[PDB]
């Protein structure tokens, strides 16, 4: 019925400062999220190894069956939880 | 000791606690003497019509200033994020 | 003691006033109804002899 | 009626040894009045034509309409919390052994409440309510032609809303009348105490019990005001803010939290009617839990181990209901239902002598 | 109402209509009692809450500990079900 | 199988008890909605007058509405005409019916974004996550033309093209236009659109909650007082103490 | 646990019986005054302690709470009730309904049902 | 409640000398219940968003809906006929001299009925109804801003219909409660007889008075069934079946026949407020017609010449209301109002001694 659940501000870790997005060699600002992708992937390495393993197991199957969506959704949920903790600090 | 059994009994520290009855001690009397010097009982409370007038008039003025205080609290917490705090610049 | 019982009455009566006053306020013409009701008409651009219609 | 009020409020004597669990009933009565008043006021700005837009028009155009909308939704959650907690109390202190008439009057109000709530969420014209009445009406699909009579068409439509709305308007007033029958038996058949016996420790109600009952209600108000304005707990499913499309099925067709114990029963049992029937058993067997006993005792103030396992069974079934219909949850949930029957049998069975 | 012996009244003055329920809760006091008390205006009104605080919470937690074993069996079952659901989903799907 | 992946818990300003909707972000959000989302979605229940003196000044809202053309009528000859928009008009809708919209999105229907900020589990977090949740398909998943992978959409495959690209628009205030900013801003705006009375609700709630605490203390002192009479009495049978 | 609870309240097991039970009421009619006086005082002390969240001092807890002091009078009451049942209630009697403040369906107290108000 | 029913229906003693004019009240109670039931049932099929199209859908699509529509309209006419005849009776036998409390309770129900009927007319959503309320609401146009609070807009719209509908749904249930207060005083303060004194000729109600009261109600039913199915008397104006057009004014903006007395009063007096005020006088002065008397007599069973001229004044004013505002009718009607003031002064004034 409502968009969010209310919380004390001490439970809401809002960015206390703002770091402007880095500028590219061309001069276009680079997305803070794209820069945070590798760092958050490393924090979720355990799930990424599970996904990478699946990819190689489905690669062997000589039939066309096999997907690795289940393990990708767990990795993605993990990488995204990491991003949420630090992304708004680079956004106005 | 005996917690969690049919032999449960009050520990010595709970029993020493209940041995301190504080009889004759009154450490908060200063507050009542001082409140009584405001003469609120002789002026408002004692008479029913005046007691009603204290609740009404005191609720009219209390409600307004309570709102006033928490409006200022809000204007301060959200400084720079309110519409009034950020006049809009029309595009050229 | 009578300050405490009175403060229960002071705050209660404020909540009652606010409740009653806000319920009756909802019967006032709504925000959409007020906006349509009063209409400001810009007379700039009309030419002498022209007739326009405003709903 | 002033003398009646004085006899039932001012000179009404109650034991001085009661806990704050004897204040739950006062709260139900107060929160019930609030739900009727807010309901009548909301109807002043909305009817049955299109609830989806009507709720939007209340929250955006009416002055302080948001208060009315959220109070009426959240105070329902509150009604069902206090009622369900009032039953848990009555089970713990076995207040049905000698005051069955009070228990019977209460159960009648429980039945009425379970119909009032279900139909209120279809008044919002939301997806999750559209497809949840379409799935509960099809449980009486066996009785020939009865679905058509109730629905008024071959599919749920505005016709179905125009009629359920009248039941939602009127049934609450009848509930208030049964509340009088309930308070009548309570005052004649004296209330039970925290102690199993009857003791000469009674004190008048207005000067003592009402002051304490108000401390309780104001405590709950502090918490209800926080939920009312900040949604600290998710008590309303978000999928009721999706416009009704009769072609697409919602992600999950679940009721509101206070029907998840009987939704799970219906999703766990393999035959549709068996489920319906086990939902009757839940609301009916609890009305005869002292009838077969033969000892001069009320089975009160023991460790209440059977009671604790029953209260947890309710909570655990509500959890299974939130979960999707995965097989592993279904198997475990069927065991929880088998366990409830055995616990219920333990309450019902009289004891042989060594 | 109370037992018919308890509600039996010694006085012949009629029961007031506003006190019907009050006198249906009468008790026949055996042997007598000497009840005493003091007005709250001449007493400490919050001390007893503090004085009884430790014992109240001790005797509450000792009784509520009866449910510990039941609580642990139910939580063990909750964990077993959760893991069973996860392994079953990973087995049905998840190549 | 499991339900769609739960959206992360983003630290929006308005999530705290005493915090408001950040108007600067809501203004940028309107720009993102008008220049990106509006091509396919409609906000039927959002009117221009809702933004007056709340997001934009009255004259500015007039200019925005006047930019669009609406179909009004009939005239005295029974015909329908086209006029510039006004403060009383709803936000423009890209397609005339749901069947026209479906025909322009490979059968998929762009949902109305009026209450979408609260129509999905996660609420505002679901909008932010979805718009920033497009990824390369998982291994073994192959998507047809017009189908894109997104971790938060139920199923994984969404018919919406990735909508936010860096430099798509220029914010009037100069804020750097990056995909994650546009997401944070359009999520903020759609949250406001769902319940424009959010700030009044929370300012009046603050005054009610704090007052209720003072009320609790008064009824507590009262309760403690009257019950002292009862909880300190002494009943004796063969004893007497004064 | 039950013995401990009785000892904490300072009451006997037979004190715990509720007089809403008709056999208990009929027995309490005929208990001697000596038993009756001590029974009331124990029950009064128990309710005071329970209400004030206190327990009987251990100095007073060394007693056997399962002494069946009510047994003689329970048995007499059951005998009296069984005679009345067999000699006076062997048939579902017919009586004029809702007259004299009673439903006519059997109860003997006036204004003791909702429909008899 | 069974004992209460037996005390107030089965062992209730009433004088055996009463006429059939003492059965009017029984009929009001029965026809009132019928109006509530039919109203609730009609609500099951009615959409208050457009009640013009809603009434058509009831009479053409609902099975036996025509019965519900015409009963609810015609039974209103019947309610007002029986009520107005119940007052005429009470005036003739001066049943307000010693039973004023009964008279006061009745007048409260009369006030409530006057509000219920008017708002029900507007739910029809036809030309006459729309323009009629638009005229009445503009009598309180002096009180600043109150028209806007009642209407909810600057002109009558569905917004006004959605709020008045709630008053029309709820106010009848309150009327039924005041009917209990009315029957309470009647049973305590014994009814008046055809003779001025009090005599020991009373007989129980169920075995005699109810049989006679049913012969009366069945007589009225025969006549009401003929009107219900054949419209022997025009009791509903035809211009309420014209779709509302705010631009065109109806041929004549008049109320239902049972509001024509007060419509005429308002169309005869030259100042709008004077007219409103003379309507207040009509429904207030009649509550003090015995207060200033000083003789030990109830002024009963005389030739009642003043009474006859009052009853005719009512009928004649209803006629003037039907007639268009021809000047001649206004002059004659102003004389009829002056005459009514004089007749009412005759009732009020105590007499001096020769
Ligand atoms: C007689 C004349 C009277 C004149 C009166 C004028 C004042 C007045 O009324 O103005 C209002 C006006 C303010 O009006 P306002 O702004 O609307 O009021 C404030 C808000 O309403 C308040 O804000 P809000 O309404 O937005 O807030 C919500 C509201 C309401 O909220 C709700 O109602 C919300 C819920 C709604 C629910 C809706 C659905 C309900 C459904 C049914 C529910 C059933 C239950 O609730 C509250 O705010 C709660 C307040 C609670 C009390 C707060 C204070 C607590 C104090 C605690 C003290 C104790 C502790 C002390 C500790 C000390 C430690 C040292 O007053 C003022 O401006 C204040 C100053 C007034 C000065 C008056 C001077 C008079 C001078 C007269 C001169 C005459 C001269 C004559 C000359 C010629 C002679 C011949
Ligand atoms: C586990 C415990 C299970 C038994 C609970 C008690 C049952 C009982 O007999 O109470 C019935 C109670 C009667 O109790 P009673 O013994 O007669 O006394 C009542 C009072 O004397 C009436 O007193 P009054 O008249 O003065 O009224 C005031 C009363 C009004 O309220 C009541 O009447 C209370 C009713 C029972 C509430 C039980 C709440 C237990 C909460 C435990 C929380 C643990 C958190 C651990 C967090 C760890 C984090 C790492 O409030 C209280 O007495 C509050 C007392 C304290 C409550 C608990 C506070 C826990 C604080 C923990 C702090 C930990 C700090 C760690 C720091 C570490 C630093 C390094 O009423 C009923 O019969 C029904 C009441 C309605 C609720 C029934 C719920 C039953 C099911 C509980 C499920 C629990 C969750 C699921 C567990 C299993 C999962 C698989
Ligand atoms: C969609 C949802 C729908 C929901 C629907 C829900 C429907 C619920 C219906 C509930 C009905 C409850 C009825 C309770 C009656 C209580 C009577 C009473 O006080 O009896 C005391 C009475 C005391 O016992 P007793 O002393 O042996 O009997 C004394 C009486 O003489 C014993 O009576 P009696 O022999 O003198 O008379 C027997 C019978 C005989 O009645 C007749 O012969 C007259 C029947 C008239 C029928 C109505 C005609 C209406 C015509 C309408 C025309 C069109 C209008 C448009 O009359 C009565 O029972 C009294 C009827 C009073 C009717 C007043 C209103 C009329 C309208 O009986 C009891 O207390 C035991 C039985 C209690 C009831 C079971
Ligand atoms: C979800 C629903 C909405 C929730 C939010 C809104 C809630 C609104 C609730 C309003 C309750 C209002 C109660 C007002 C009571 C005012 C009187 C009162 O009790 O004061 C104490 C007083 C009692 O004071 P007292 O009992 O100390 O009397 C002493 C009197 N003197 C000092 C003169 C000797 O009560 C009254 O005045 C009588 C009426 C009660
Ligand atoms: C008990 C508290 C219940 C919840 C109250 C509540 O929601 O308070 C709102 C608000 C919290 O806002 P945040 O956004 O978390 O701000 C953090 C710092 N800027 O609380 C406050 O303003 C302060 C706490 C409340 C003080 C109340 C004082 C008055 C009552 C006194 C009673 C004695
Ligand atoms: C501007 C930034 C936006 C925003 C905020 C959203 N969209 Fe789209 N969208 C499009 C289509 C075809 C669909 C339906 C696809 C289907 O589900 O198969 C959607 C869906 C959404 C949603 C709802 C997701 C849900 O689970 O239903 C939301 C919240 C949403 N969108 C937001 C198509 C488009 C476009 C067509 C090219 C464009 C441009 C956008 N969307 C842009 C936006
Ligand atoms: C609309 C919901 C109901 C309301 C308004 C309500 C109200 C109350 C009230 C005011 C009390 C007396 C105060 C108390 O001791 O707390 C009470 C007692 C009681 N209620 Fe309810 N009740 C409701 C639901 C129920 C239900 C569903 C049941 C049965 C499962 C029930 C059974 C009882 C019993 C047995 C008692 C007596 C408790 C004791 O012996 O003191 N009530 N109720
Ligand atoms: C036992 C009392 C009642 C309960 C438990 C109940 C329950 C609820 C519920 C759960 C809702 C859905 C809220 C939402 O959409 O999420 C609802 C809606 C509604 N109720 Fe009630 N209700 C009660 C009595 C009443 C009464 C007496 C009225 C007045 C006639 C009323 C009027 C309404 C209206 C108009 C709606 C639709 C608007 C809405 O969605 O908020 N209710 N009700
Ligand atoms: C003192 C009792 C009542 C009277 C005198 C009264 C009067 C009337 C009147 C005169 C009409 C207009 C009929 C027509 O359009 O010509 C009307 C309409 C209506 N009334 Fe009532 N009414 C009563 C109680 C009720 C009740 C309790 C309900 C149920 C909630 C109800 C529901 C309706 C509805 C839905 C309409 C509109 C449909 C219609 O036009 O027939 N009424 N009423
Ligand atoms: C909703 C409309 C009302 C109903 C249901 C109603 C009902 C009844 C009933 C059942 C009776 C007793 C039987 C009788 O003698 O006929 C009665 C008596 C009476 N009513 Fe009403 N009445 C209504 C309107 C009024 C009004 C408007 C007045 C006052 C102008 C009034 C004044 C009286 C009086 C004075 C009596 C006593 C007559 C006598 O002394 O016996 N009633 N009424
Ligand atoms: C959508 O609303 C509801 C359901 O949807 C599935 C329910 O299951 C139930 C439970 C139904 C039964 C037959 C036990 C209710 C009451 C409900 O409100």
């Amino acid at each position: 019925a409502r968009a969010y659940c209310g919380r004390f501000a001490f439970m809401l870790d809002y960015p206390k400062s703002y770091h402007p997005p880095r500028k590219n060699e061309d001069g276009d600002y680079v997305d803070p999220r794209t820069d945070m992708l590798p760092k958050c992937a490393a924090e979720c390495s355990e799930w990424l190894t599970e996904y990478n393993a699946c990819v190689q197991r489905i690669k062997m199957r000589t039939d066309g069956r096999g997907n690795c969506q289940g393990q990708y959704e767990e990795f993605a949920m993990c990488q995204d939880h990491c991003i949420a903790h630090e992304l708004f600090h680079y956004l106005k | 000791s005996g917690f969690g059994t049919s032999y449960a009994h009050d520990p010595k520290w709970i029993e020493d606690w209940m041995a301190r009855k504080r009889v004759g001690v009154d450490r908060m009397d200063w507050f009542f003497r001082a409140f009584n010097r405001l003469r609120l009982y002789e002026l408002f409370f004692k008479s029913t019509p005046r007691f009603y007038a204290f609740m009404v008039i005191g609720g009219l003025l209390g409600s307004y200033y309570w709102s006033r205080f928490w409006e200022q609290y809000w204007i301060r917490v959200n400084k720079g994020r309110l519409y009034k705090d950020v006049p809009y610049v029309y595009p050229p | 003691h009578y300050f405490a019982t009175g403060m229960f009455g002071l705050i209660g009566l404020a909540f009652l006033r606010g409740t009653v006053v806000k319920v009756v306020h909802g019967l006032w013409p709504a925000r959409d109804a007020i906006a349509a009701g009063v209409i400001e008409v810009d007379l700039r651009g009309i030419q002498p002899g022209q007739n326009f219609v405003v709903k | 009626f002033i003398l009646i009020i004085k006899d039932n409020i001012i000179l009404y004597n109650i034991n001085d040894s009661i806990n704050y669990l004897w204040n739950i009933g006062y709260i139900i009565m107060v929160v019930m009045i609030v739900q009727v008043i807010t309901g009548i006021i909301i109807n002043l700005y909305m009817n049955i034509n299109n609830g989806y837009k009507g709720i939007i028009y209340i929250i955006k155009e009416i002055y302080y309409g948001y208060i009315l909308r959220y109070i009426h939704n959240n105070n329902s959650t509150l009604i069902y919390v206090v009622v369900y907690l009032h039953i848990i109390r009555n089970l713990y202190y076995k207040t049905y052994y000698y005051n069955i008439l009070i228990w019977y009057s209460g159960m009648i109000m429980l039945y009425q409440l379970i119909i009032i709530g279900f139909i209120g969420y279809i008044l919002g014209w939301g997806q999750l309510s559209y497809w949840g009445i379409t799935v509960i009406i099809n449980l009486i699909s066996g009785i020939p032609y009865l679905i058509l009579l109730i629905s008024g068409n071959y599919y749920i439509t505005i016709v179905t809303i125009k009629r359920l709305y009248i039941v939602h308007f009127i049934l609450p007033i009848i509930l208030i009348y049964v509340e009088i029958i309930h308070v009548y038996y309570i005052h004649y058949l004296i209330n039970n105490n925290i102690v199993e016996y009857n003791v000469n420790n009674k004190i008048i109600f207005n000067n003592y019990i009402l002051v304490k009952d108000n401390n309780g209600i104001i405590f709950i108000l502090n918490i209800f005001i926080l939920e009312l304005n900040n949604n600290i707990f998710i008590i309303a499913d978000n999928d009721n803010l999706i416009e009704i499309n009769i072609l697409v099925t919602p992600i999950h067709i679940i009721p509101e939290w206070y029907y998840l114990y009987w939704y799970s029963i219906l999703k766990l049992l393999p035959n549709k009617y068996s489920g319906l029937y086990i939902v009757v058993n839940s609301i009916s067997i609890i009305n005869i839990l002292s009838e077969y006993k033969i000892v001069i005792s009320e089975y009160k103030n023991y460790k209440n181990i059977i009671w604790y396992n029953q209260i947890i069974q309710y909570i655990s079934m509500i959890y299974i209901g939130i979960q999707l219909p995965i097989i592993e949850y279904i198997n475990y949930g069927r065991y929880i239902i088998i366990f409830n029957i055995l616990l219920l049998i333990m309450y019902l069975y009289p004891k042989k002598k060594k | 109402p109370n037992t018919k012996r308890d509600i039996r009244r010694l006085g012949s003055y009629p029961v007031p209509p506003e006190s019907k329920n009050f006198w249906r809760g009468r008790f026949q006091v055996p042997g007598g009692q000497i009840q005493q008390g003091v007005s709250p205006m001449q007493q400490k009104i919050f001390f007893q809450w503090w004085w009884n605080l430790p014992t109240r919470y001790f005797w509450r937690f000792t009784k509520w500990s009866d449910f510990l074993i039941p609580s642990l069996m139910w939580y063990t079952g909750f964990l077993m079900c959760k893991n069973d659901v996860e392994e079953g989903t990973r087995s049905r799907y998840w190549y | 199988e499991k339900d769609p992946p739960s959206p992360p818990d983003w630290p929006f300003w308005f999530k705290a008890f005493s915090h408001c909707h950040d108007i600067p972000s809501c203004r940028r959000g309107y720009e993102v909605y008008r220049q990106v989302c509006a091509t396919c979605h409609a906000a039927r229940f959002v009117c221009f007058r809702h933004m007056v003196n709340t997001i934009y000044p009255e004259n500015r809202v007039k200019q925005l509405a006047a930019s669009f053309d609406y179909e009004d009528g009939p005239n005295d000859r029974g015909e329908m005409f086209t006029r510039p928009g006004n403060l009383l008009d709803p936000f423009p809708s890209p397609y005339p019916n749901e069947e026209a919209a479906r025909f322009a999105n490979q059968g998929a229907s762009p949902p109305d974004l009026s209450q979408q900020a609260a129509a999905h589990h996660g609420g505002c977090d679901y909008i932010m996550s979805l718009l920033t949740g497009y990824r390369d398909p998982p291994a073994g998943v192959s998507l047809r033309s017009g189908l894109y992978y997104n971790t938060y959409f139920p199923g994984g495959a969404i018919s919406m093209p990735p909508p936010l690209n860096d430099g798509a628009i220029e914010y009037e205030d100069g804020t750097p236009a990056v995909a994650s900013q546009m997401a944070k801003d359009v999520s903020q705006f759609l949250t406001w659109a769902q319940d424009p009375q959010h700030d009044e609700r929370k300012l009046i709630g603050l005054k009610m909650s704090t007052a209720a605490l003072v009320w609790l203390f008064s009824i507590s002192v009262w309760n403690r007082h009257v019950w002292t009479m009862i909880k300190t009495r002494r009943i004796d049978f063969t004893k007497t103490v004064y | 646990a039950l013995v401990a609870r009785y000892r904490g309240m300072g009451i006997m097991a037979d004190d715990a019986m509720n007089d809403k039970d008709m056999i208990v009421e009929r027995a309490l009619d005929i208990i001697p005054e000596d038993i009756r006086i001590q029974r009331y005082r124990r029950m009064m002390r128990g309710a005071v302690l329970a209400g004030r969240k206190l327990h009987l001092p251990l100095e007073l807890q060394n007693y056997d709470p399962m002494v069946p002091y009510m047994a003689p009078y329970i048995e007499e009451a059951k005998f009296q009730m069984q005679e009345e049942q067999e000699l006076l209630a062997y048939h579902p009697w017919d009586r004029r309904l809702y007259t004299a403040g009673v439903s006519g369906f059997g109860e003997t107290s006036m204004h003791s049902t909702f429909l008899t108000m």
